[PDB]
């Protein structure tokens, strides 16, 4: 009976549980994975595995979960549920003609392209551009990374990444800025952060909400919202006219240090306590501590950035700091991270290539004369990277030419953009909408034909490369095959591509096929591969190693620190003076602050049994103060009503202090309103469906969300289905 | 002729239930019921905030009150300090839930009582519990609390204090918690309030 | 105060059981009437002895229907193993011997004092099982002391209270000693408690504690009403202690 | 285990008050007596009221003569402060007006069977009190909750024991019902303790312990041994317990 | 309107028995009886071997067990927190004694129950208790705990730990004992045998 004790098949897998995507063992006996696992060599999970990796694997073996290809009723509006079966080949043969009529009349450019995932290669950054479609996007963007990757590109030469380049281990004093780490629960980072506590590393934490990471803090800074760039100043005040910088590292690879010691010359210790609301000592006691244990004191930037429409001058501020202290690329905060070398499979170029840009004129060149018709949001902002959230309003206007048409590869339309009501007006005006998912969600029902994606336990998918300290090199097997009529990634695109004319793409008749081509060039074949999951290169991680070799990294040679001589010249400022107070929440309401569950990932994990048994529902924080004025208490409910009167569903009510009295937070990715996904539908409250409104950062893409405010108003407890009966519907292949 | 143990370090732990899920999945509880889950408690105001994550399972009790109380002999304590459960002799009766001070046990629904197995198919083997296997922050251990060499054994010498869940009733945990956040200890609900 | 998952701090014994417990009274009790008149030598020894015998079988055929474990078919290992640490193991012996012992008597076959005496140890065995079965469980702070007070003294009011329905003579005054006995010690059982266990009792039950209090009173007033009265008093706080004491807390 | 200087861990209640708990176990119950023989129109009703007015007065002599604060008068507080929280207090008054109450009756003035319901209530207040004041000691292992319930089982034993030696006819066979209820929760008892209150009480008294079980299964065989056999048992036990239990123990 | 309290920083306790004698010649407290004695215990075995030096007294609980119990009214509590009797009401019954866990309180040879005062007489003429006040090791300090002024209130927030004798009990004790030396805190005699 127990599966342990029968037969069993192991393969090497990379965790589709989030985009960390840390390399795993799955335990299978017959069609079905059981447990899986953690492995040693693998530089990411090292043998560990965090909650949602451990329940990742049960969408597979979820009744609700996407089985055949769907195409909409002809004469039934989209948003009504109204579907009949198809074939994979005709739904494949409606998406071709249909996106060929769009190609006739309006170019191209006419079809979005919108993904997540590990497939988003194939649909986001292959599928977009072999078409000739500048429109390609994802949320990880403008409404995660952008103003950071801006920052970064700008002071260095060089990304932050996926996997952020923190040498962890050597650290002695580290400064979290918004960082949740704990509740945030990527892999190595926790593995990592929790190994710096344990050899004496001093962690201090600045955030107006006592989290997980401030309840392991030697101090927390209640900081008043929307106000660390005030705080980060101060302090880069403090080490330049307190003379604790690092003076040789200033001197040998920086440029434009002078621009910012004149900048921040009235930006004291007691400005920044007037706005900040932390006290003028503690302010300075941070920064000399930190100064004393150069070069090893760290500010790890954080990941999720887009906080308010300032964003990109907050991020550079805390990147001088780090500068300042003399820790990039040497042990104690920051390595140099190398990407992995693995050759690409042989093709003709593609029509549209992409501008890695940072340095003179990576903004619209080559989309002003250079062939025909520039991505739709070329003008909104001085960054030149693609921004999903401004793509939308093309779909309902018409403006910037006409968006009809778009894709949906695994990205969650009503949840990750903000202003759901716009999205919806945009999918009614568009003549082709496709969505390729596993689940049926509340806008995957909105389209024109359904496709069911094969999940990443059944599934084989193109290499894995990570930068790092030791590069590497990740390979996902299937652990048997895919389920009722579910189809790859890889398999749907190249079906779509030989229907389009691309067949030089596409030309390989097979994903081993494809996957042998990479193995030859280094040395290997997919049988060899297959044995040692990961594969780790030679790389570089300090300034010597650079250094004796007679190079250095970057951008242009020299850390420019103020950071780009071509803004100043036609954008206006060149340096972070935005603080600029923030906009405060009318008396009766309060600022809308969210996160993340340590068992739940985004929005996709609320219909699994396992780990909605772990967490069913979300819960809003209120000062214990405030929710007696309010006549609220422990087990109360109450709806969140925003600034514009939207509501969302009763929520409960948490009046446990860890937060400031100006706010309120809850967790990202409840409140579905979906019937199909049985188990997280009608349960917690949305974030983005109070999101109505956001603020526009004019210099990284990024839509700032923690502009909006809500107010509390007492509800009914919710009668809902049990979630046990529910979890005990057998799973049948049929 | 080992005496098995677990440690937890609080100071570490927090609260992720990885652990939990990996022993969901290692070992098949079914829906409604749990082996190991997690409790967080806040305790103060402004200046002097603590929060405290603690998983809870069986403590496999040196001196188990679950155990005398059964009918059948189904309910038993093992040589090396694990407790049981032959469900060939279960009558699904109940007494032990009745007599476990820590909410440890439930009624599988096969018909029969079930509860945290210290991975006993795992320790035959030679293999470590999955608890303790997958967990980013490395604050549990186990081993035999008599070989000065193991993690437990280890652990304990090495913490600043160690406590234990109701040591007034008498049972003897062998489940010890290392480093708790709180200068007055673990938190109990009856200092809320 | 939040959890993952959850604690199993569920509800173990049901109204299911419960009822178990108001039965097992009515049968010990009744046992042991049928035991001290086989002893006077009085002629309604016989048909006593055939209600007990019954409701032994009624208490051990809801014993088994409300097991979950009723078709594994395991209840043999109650009687292949010896655990004297155990009350439901006596229980399990005493009324099961006290089956076979109350058999022969009703049959006439293998001798008849020394099976009364018998049936007289094996009936005091299953009066006294119950309270020991809540009160050996430290843990709970409602199942005290007194509960291996308060459940053979109630098991006693319902056999004698059937008894006196049934009209026998003797039983009608023995029924109003041990109901003034009972309900004297119901009435201090609360002032025993530590003062958060008390105000637990008092908010999850009590209204109906109170209430089976003033009823059970009413075996003093009116011939008739005697013994419906402390029937249902004595067995509505025998149920009402077994599903309110299931509680560990702080 | 090494001290400089002592905790105050010395016996604080002697054997003179293992005494009055005997005897206030008797005058409660002889009170009780007395009532229900009035309420019920009984001859004896006089009798038994004059005997319980001695009763109480002696042992409220006892309860003077062994306090170390007697010639200092203070025990005028007693009757001059309102305290319900106190199981002491509850007794001084109950045996005060229980007094009182027993002489507007035998000097059959004032009023009278309206009376009877007074002297009922405050005997069954004198009756509890004892057997709470121990319980009510929550650092005390072994005054366990049984204690509310033994001790006034125990009081009617003595009442009827002492009423049956006076030959009334009605007194044999409800001290043989009460002492049958009182044995049997005397004999469970010990496995109401955790192990090492258990151990405790074994060692310390116990033989003692055993002893007076046995010798209280004399109730139970001929007359003029039956009466002394129940009495001597229930004595035991009272003075056993209030003697072997003022331990605090880890 | 205060809350009165003791603290006692079991680190520099080394059991010389001064406050204990500073005591019984201030309150002369007649021989046989102790407001104060010392109590001292080895947690054992060589490479780990741990003596703990332990005051005790009265801890003047902020829910004693002591008063409820009083037919007299002479065992009350006061508006600050001190646990006295007044021996004009005083019946000499011990019921205060069998209610008191600690075994604080004695029979005075002049007919009444006496047990620590927290020098009630030196705190109205605005002075220290005596045994506060003769301490070579400056282990124990007194005042009042909401004034964070005060000597136990700095005490209290500068320990590394903060233990109480049977917390489980009803009690609340406002006698603390600071960083006590075993890892598992307070040494209780069942942990022996
Ligand atoms: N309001 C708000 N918006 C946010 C955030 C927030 O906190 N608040 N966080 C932002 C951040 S930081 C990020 S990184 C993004 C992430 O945004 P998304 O990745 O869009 O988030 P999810 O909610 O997981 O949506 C995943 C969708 O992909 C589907 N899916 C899952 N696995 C597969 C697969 O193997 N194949 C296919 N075809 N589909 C699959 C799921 O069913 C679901 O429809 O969202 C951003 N948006
Ligand atoms: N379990 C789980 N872990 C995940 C994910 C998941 O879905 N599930 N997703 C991952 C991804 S893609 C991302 S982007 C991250 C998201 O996680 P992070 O990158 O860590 O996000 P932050 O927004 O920095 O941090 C959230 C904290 O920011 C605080 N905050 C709000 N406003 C302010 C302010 O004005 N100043 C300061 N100092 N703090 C503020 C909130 O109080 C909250 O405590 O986590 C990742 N890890
Ligand atoms: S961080 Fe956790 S959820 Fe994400 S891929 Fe790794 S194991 Fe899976
Ligand atoms: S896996 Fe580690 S961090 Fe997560 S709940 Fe268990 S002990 Fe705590
Ligand atoms: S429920 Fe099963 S394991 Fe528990 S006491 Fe009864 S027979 Fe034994
Ligand atoms: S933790 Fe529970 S199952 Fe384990 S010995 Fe203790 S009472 Fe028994
Ligand atoms: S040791 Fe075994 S029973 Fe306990 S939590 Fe881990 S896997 Fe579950
Ligand atoms: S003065 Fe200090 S060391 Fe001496 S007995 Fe008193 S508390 Fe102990
Ligand atoms: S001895 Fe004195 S202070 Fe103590 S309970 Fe009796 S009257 Fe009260
Ligand atoms: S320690 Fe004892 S005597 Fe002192 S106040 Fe507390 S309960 Fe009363
Ligand atoms: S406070 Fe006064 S009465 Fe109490 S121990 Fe110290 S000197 Fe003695
Ligand atoms: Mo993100």
């Amino acid at each position: 009976a127990p599966w342990y004790a029968q037969e069993v098949k192991s393969v090497y897998q990379i965790c589709e549980g989030c985009f960390w995507r840390c390399g795993i063992v799955a335990h299978a006996v017959g069609n079905r994975v059981y447990k899986v696992e953690g492995y040693e060599a693998n530089p990411k999970s090292r043998g560990r595995l965090c909650p949602r990796g451990q329940g990742a694997p049960q969408t597979t073996y979820d009744p609700d979960r996407l089985k055949r290809p769907l195409i909409r009723v002809e004469g039934s509006q989209r948003g009504e549920g109204k579907y009949r079966v198809a074939t994979w080949e005709e739904a494949l043969d409606h998406i071709a003609k249909k996106m060929l009529e769009i190609r006739e009349k309006y170019g191209p450019e006419a079809i979005a392209f919108f993904g997540h995932g590990t497939g988003d290669y194939w649909f986001v950054d292959f599928l977009p551009a072999a078409w000739g479609s500048p429109n390609a996007a994802k949320p990880s963007v403008s409404l995660c990374t952008a103003p950071r990757e801006v920052a970064s590109q700008w002071v260095f030469g060089r990304p932050i990444g996926g996997h952020e380049p923190i040498d962890w281990e050597n650290a002695r004093y580290i400064v979290l800025i918004g960082h949740h780490i704990g509740e945030d629960t990527h892999n190595t980072q926790l593995q990592d952060f929790a190994l710096a506590l344990k050899n004496g590393a001093k962690v201090v934490v600045v955030d107006p909400r006592f989290s997980t990471a401030a309840a392991k803090a030697h101090r927390w800074l209640p900081i008043k919202p929307g106000t660390d760039t005030a705080l980060l100043l101060a302090w880069i005040h403090v080490l330049i006219y307190e003379d604790l910088y690092d003076k040789e590292y200033v001197a040998k690879y920086t440029v434009g240090f002078e621009e910012l010691k004149a900048h921040v010359k009235d930006f004291t210790p007691e400005w920044a306590e007037k706005h900040t609301e932390i006290p003028a000592q503690v302010i300075r006691e941070v920064a000399r501590e930190m100064a004393a244990h150069k070069p090893r004191a760290v500010l790890p930037p954080t990941r999720h950035n887009v906080w308010y429409g300032d964003d990109t001058y907050r991020v550079m501020a805390l990147l001088y700091v780090n500068v300042l202290l003399g820790n990039y690329g040497r042990p104690g905060g920051f390595y140099i991270a190398q990407s992995p070398y693995l050759e690409k499979y042989p093709l003709p170029p593609l029509p549209l290539e992409p501008a890695a840009g940072g340095c003179s004129g990576p903004s619209g060149g080559d989309h002003e004369p250079e062939g025909f018709k520039p991505r739709a949001d070329k003008g909104k902002f001085f960054a030149r990277s693609t921004a999903i959230q401004e793509l939308i309003e093309p779909m309902i206007t018409g403006e910037p030419y006409p968006i009809k048409g778009l894709f949906a590869y695994g990205i969650n339309l009503f949840h990750s953009i903000p202003n759901v009501p716009r999205t919806k007006e945009a999918l009614k005006n568009l003549d082709l909408y496709v969505a390729i998912d596993v689940l049926p969600q509340e806008h995957v029902m909105w389209a024109d034909v359904i496709l069911p994606e094969a999940t990443y336990l059944e599934r084989y998918d193109d290499f894995v490369l990570v930068a790092h300290k030791t590069p590497f090199i990740q390979l996902r097997t299937p652990a048997h095959e895919p389920l009722f009529d579910t189809k790859p990634g890889w398999w749907i695109a190249r079906e779509l591509g030989l229907r389009l004319g691309l067949e030089q793409y596409f030309p390989w008749k097979t994903i081993e096929e494809y996957l042998e081509t990479r193995l030859q060039s280094l040395g290997l074949d997919l049988e060899t591969m297959k044995g040692m999951g990961t594969l780790v290169q030679r790389g570089k991680p300090w300034l010597e190693d650079w250094e004796k070799e007679g190079r250095l990294p970057f951008g242009t040679a020299s850390g420019k620190i103020e950071l780009y001589c071509q803004r100043f010249k036609e954008a206006g400022h060149q340096p972070l003076p935005v603080f600029t107070p923030p906009e405060e929440p009318p008396e009766g309401f309060y600022r809308l602050l969210y996160g993340r569950s340590p068992v739940h990932t985004f929005a996709r994990t609320q219909n699994n049994w396992v780990l909605m048994e772990m967490d069913p529902e979300n819960e809003v924080w209120i000062h214990k103060e405030e929710a007696k004025r309010l006549g609220l208490k422990e087990g109360d409910y109450v709806m969140l009503v925003n600034q514009d009167g939207v509501k969302e569903g009763p929520v409960r009510v948490k009046p446990t202090a860890r937060i400031r009295k100006d706010c309120v937070y809850i967790v990202h990715g409840f409140g579905h309103k979906a019937p199909l996904m049985r188990l997280a539908h009608g349960r917690g409250a949305s974030d983005n469906y109070l999101q109505t409104r956001y603020k526009l950062d004019p210099i990284s893409g990024g839509a700032g969300l923690r502009v909006n405010f809500v107010r509390l108003e007492k509800a009914e407890r919710p009668r809902l289905p049990s979630l046990t009966g529910l979890a005990k519907r057998p799973f049948d292949e049929r | 002729m080992p005496r098995y143990a677990m440690a937890i370090d609080l100071s570490l732990c927090v609260g992720c239930a990885a652990c939990a899920v990996a022993c969901k999945m290692e070992n098949e509880v079914p829906p409604g019921v749990f082996n190991l889950w997690i409790r967080e408690r806040e305790v103060g105001e402004y200046p002097n905030l603590v929060v405290e994550f603690r998983p809870e399972q069986c403590l496999h009790c040196e001196n188990p009150p679950c155990v005398p109380v059964c009918p059948t002999g189904a309910s038993y304590q093992t040589k090396d300090g694990l407790v049981l459960v032959d469900p060939k002799k279960c009558i699904a009766c109940g007494a032990c839930i009745a007599a476990c001070p820590y909410d440890a046990r439930y009624l599988h629904p096969a018909g029969y009582v079930s509860k945290c197995t210290f991975c006993a198919h795992r320790l035959e083997k030679g293999k470590v519990p999955a608890c303790v296997e997958t967990c980013p922050t490395y604050c549990r251990t186990f081993g035999d609390l008599e070989d000065p060499e193991s993690p437990v054994a280890k652990a304990l010498k090495a913490a600043e204090r160690v406590d234990v869940l109701r040591p007034e009733q008498g049972t003897r945990p062998k489940l010890f918690y290392l480093n708790a956040p709180s200068k007055k200890g673990l938190t109990r609900e009856s200092e809320v309030h | 105060a939040e959890f993952y998952g959850l604690p199993n701090a569920q509800e173990f014994w049901h109204w299911t059981n419960a009822l178990h417990f108001v039965l097992v009274g009515l049968a010990g009790g009744v046992a042991l009437l049928a035991a001290l008149l086989h002893l006077k030598g009085d002629a309604e020894a016989r048909r006593y002895t055939l209600y007990a015998l019954m409701l032994i079988a009624l208490d051990l055929f809801i014993l088994w229907a409300e097991s979950p474990a009723r078709f594994r078919f395991t209840h043999i290992w109650l009687f292949l193993s010896f655990h004297p640490t155990s009350p439901i193991w006596w229980g399990a012996w005493g009324l099961g011997l006290g089956f076979l012992t109350g058999g022969l008597l009703y049959l006439g076959k293998g001798s008849q004092r020394a099976l009364a005496w018998a049936l007289l140890v094996f009936s005091l065995v299953a009066l006294s099982y119950p309270g020991l079965a809540l009160a050996v469980n430290l843990n709970r702070p409602l199942w005290n002391g007194l509960m291996a007070g308060l459940f053979p003294l109630t098991a006693l009011v319902l056999a004698l209270g059937l008894a006196a329905l049934l009209k026998s003579p003797w039983a009608l005054f023995p029924l109003r000693v041990l109901a003034g006995a009972s309900l004297l010690l119901a009435l201090l059982y609360p002032l025993t408690l530590p003062p958060e266990a008390r105000g637990h009792l008092l908010e999850e039950a009590g209204f109906w504690y109170g209430l089976f209090l003033l009823l059970g009173l009413g075996t003093f007033w009116q011939e008739r009403l005697a013994p419906w009265a402390g029937l249902l008093a004595a067995a509505g706080l025998r149920a009402l202690l077994v599903l309110a004491g299931q509680w560990q807390g702080l």
